[PDB]
């Protein structure tokens, strides 16, 4: 099957992002700091100082400063291999650790390529030169199942199923704490510095539980896409295997093939779930205390702080009356004679019904309907032109088959002959005229000019006709 | 797939915006290109119909 | 249809100078006694009508025309071919009613 | 394998990738394109052409080495429960197979 | 299948009944017949 191509070419398409080494090898700088990084490490494998590293990387770059290519400034070596190395280090090509940078498993495979690149290309064609090349080489190193498938895809579903669960949970973590930040809000105590710097506090504060390092760790597997093909491409290699009909109902089936984008589309209630708090901070830093607001709004966050002392679940210790002034008092509803009135009808009466089977009649619709009830066929008109031609046996002229068939509704008679005979290849010709005559239901005779032509039966009955 | 210059040019824009992510700084490039993206996200809202 | 009789009238013009118009469909959307009456409006413009319909009508062209241009492909080519009609106005049936 | 079917399929691949603009193909000319693309590497020696069909060497098989060996598990998921539920599906899909 | 009058004879051949709606001033009144109880009638209509 072709379909694999077209997973393949994305493999490789993605590949060529995201995973380093074949980033690396395609900047022009990749010369250079292979060369650096293998030497360096050839000598260490438990870490190599930094600074180090840095001091011949930078001797390396000047010595070839001359060149156009590689875009070295002679005005700052240092800095430059610097960011060079942190560049390449961030990509996790090899990680930084006391100090020391350390080799990975990418850089062994960007080597071992390398290393293979045998210059013997561009064959020599076995001329003299390549065998005295060969032989001063040869002379210079001389001197030197089924049960077990229900349960496994039913604990795989498990596991799956269970992370929809714990993005709801980082939502509570969210959402509480943009309530304790409200509350302290509240509170009349904080500087500016406490709300700005709490929800960073926050933020790293969710980067501990394993919920949260959950999520962390999926946000960035949408960057880097290299799984979120993976998980999907084996669920539908898993879901293909018959027994698994047994081991799922069908809506679970259907739920699993669809799994990333259900997470996709969840992980978007958490992030607003967030938003709250990253967009209450902005109410505070603007509308500082001022002014006859300043006071009436420190009144009010008093008066807030105190009212959590209560005990307010009790409806009746809630329906407590507050000495609060009457103000915009309605007055209305006067309990006036005159406003009463009785109800003043007493008529009765049914919606009289009427059953009666109505029907159309039919005998009330002119012409218009009825001529077009007696709508010409051209379904027998085809047979029987076979009928006839077939006793004839021989080419018939239009106005001949006419003046043997005289139909009523004639136009469309000669326009189905004509057409017939350009499908059927008898050629018509427009140049010949001919001619006949035929009279209409008022006895008024029509005289048709037609094209001559013959019509054979051979030719009709052989070809097809719809 | 369809072919259209918006759609290019936003395929440009986030290729511009992996760019930005690991170039050692404190961190401008990564806002410069985060910004540059929203620019369209906005504008494309205000004129819904084209 | 007055709009464009009166835009083909060149300067104080009591006819259009030009007579060709085209209705390609001819009636689709109308019922029978619609296409009378709009080609009784035409005849009264003094106009020469060209319709066309993918053999729909029959009954109705057959009373205001005069020829016809059938047509038809097969394959990769197609073809024409012209056919006339007149009234033989001697009589519409002597000796009875007409 | 034919000179011109690999045209034919190499041409096939370019269109449906032309609507990006990093590889510069163009609808109008598929043939011409993939018949150059491929003639230029064919001048590199990086494979041969005897008897209207192209061949393998050893600087594609080394080329081609490299990339299949591209493990795409790299910025480790911090043993993160993503990797342990990705890895389990991993080991009982092979075991359907 | 809703038509108007215009080519009954293509619904002639794919169905076997068919209803009639009439319209006369502000009252309008349908039946529903098969085509053969359609052509006698119409055929009284041609004896009419």
């Amino acid at each position: 099957m072709e379909e694999n191509t077209r997973q393949r070419t994305e493999n490789y398409i993605s590949a060529k992002n995201q995973h380093p080494a074949w980033i690396l090898l395609a900047t022009r700088r990749a010369p250079l700091v292979l060369s650096c990084l293998k030497t360096l490490f050839e000598k260490s494998h438990d870490g190599i100082p930094l600074e180090e590293a840095i001091q011949s990387l930078s001797s390396i770059l000047i010595e070839h400063v001359s060149q156009e290519q590689y875009d070295i400034n002679q005005d700052n070596p240092f800095l430059q291999a610097s960011r060079e190395l942190r560049e390449w280090i961030k990509r996790r090509l090899i990680v930084e650790r006391d100090g020391r940078i350390f080799a990975t498993d990418a850089l062994e495979v960007a080597i071992t390529f390398v290393e293979s690149l045998d210059n013997r290309f561009m064959t020599s064609t076995a001329s003299r030169l390549s065998t005295v090349q060969r032989e001063i080489e040869n002379l210079e190193t001389r001197l030197n199942e089924t049960h077990q498938a229900v349960e496994h895809i039913r604990d795989v579903y498990n596991l799956a199923s269970s992370l929809r669960a714990d993005f709801r949970r980082v939502e509570d973590s969210w959402r509480e704490a943009d309530r304790a930040l409200r509350q302290s809000i509240i509170g009349e105590q904080y500087h500016r510095g406490d709300i700005v710097e709490r929800l960073l506090n926050d933020q790293d504060a969710l980067l501990n539980t394993p919920e949260g390092r959950v999520f962390d760790s999926f946000q960035q597997q949408l960057r880097q896409s290299s799984e979120l093909k993976a998980m999907s491409e084996r669920l539908r290699v898993i879901l293909s295997h018959p027994s698994a009909s047994d081991a799922l109902n069908r809506l679970q089936r259907h739920d699993l093939r669809w799994l990333v984008k259900r997470l996709v589309d969840e992980s978007q209630t958490v992030l607003q779930a967030r938003a709250r708090s990253e967009r209450d901070v902005r109410g505070f830093m603007k509308t500082g205390l001022a002014a006859e607001h300043h006071r009436v709004g420190h009144l009010l966050n008093e008066f807030l702080n105190l009212a959590l002392k209560l005990d307010w679940q009790r409806q009746m210790i809630r329906k407590q009356e507050v000495p609060l002034p009457a103000v915009g008092v309605a007055v209305t509803g006067i309990p006036a004679i005159e406003r009463l009135r009785f109800k003043e009808v007493d008529d009765e009466a049914e919606q009289t019904l009427d059953l009666s089977n109505h029907a159309a009649d039919l005998t009330q619709i002119g012409d218009d309907f009825w001529d077009a009830f007696n709508g010409l066929d051209r379904e027998v008109l085809i047979q029987q032109t076979l009928q006839l031609l077939a006793k004839e046996n021989r080419p018939v002229g239009l106005a001949e088959l006419a003046e043997l068939l005289p139909p009523a509704h004639d136009l469309e008679t000669f326009a189905v002959w004509i057409g017939m005979a350009r499908e059927a290849g008898i050629e018509v010709i427009d140049s010949q005229r001919e001619f006949a005559e035929l009279s209409d239901g008022e006895g008024r005779r029509w005289r048709f000019n037609l094209p001559t032509t013959g019509l054979e039966s051979q030719a009709l009955m052989d070809i097809d006709w719809e | 797939k369809v072919v259209h210059e918006s759609l290019r040019t936003l395929e440009k824009a986030q290729r511009q915006l992996n760019a930005a992510r690991f170039v050692d700084d404190n961190g401008e490039s990564h806002y410069k290109a985060l910004q540059v993206l929203v620019a369209q996200l906005r504008d494309a809202c205000e004129r819904n119909r084209t | 249809t007055a709009s464009l009789s009166y835009a083909l009238c060149p300067a104080g013009s009591r006819y259009p100078l030009f007579g060709t118009i085209i209705l390609d469909e001819a009636f689709s959307r109308s019922s029978h006694a619609v296409a009378g009456r709009i080609i009784a409006a035409l005849r009264e413009f003094g106009l020469h009508a060209v319709f066309i319909t993918p053999n729909k009508e029959m009954r109705l062209l057959r009373d205001h025309t005069r020829s016809a241009i059938v047509v038809h492909r097969r394959g990769q080519n197609s073809n024409m071919a012209s056919l006339s009609w007149e009234e033989l106005e001697r009589h519409y049936q002597r000796r009875g009613n007409a």
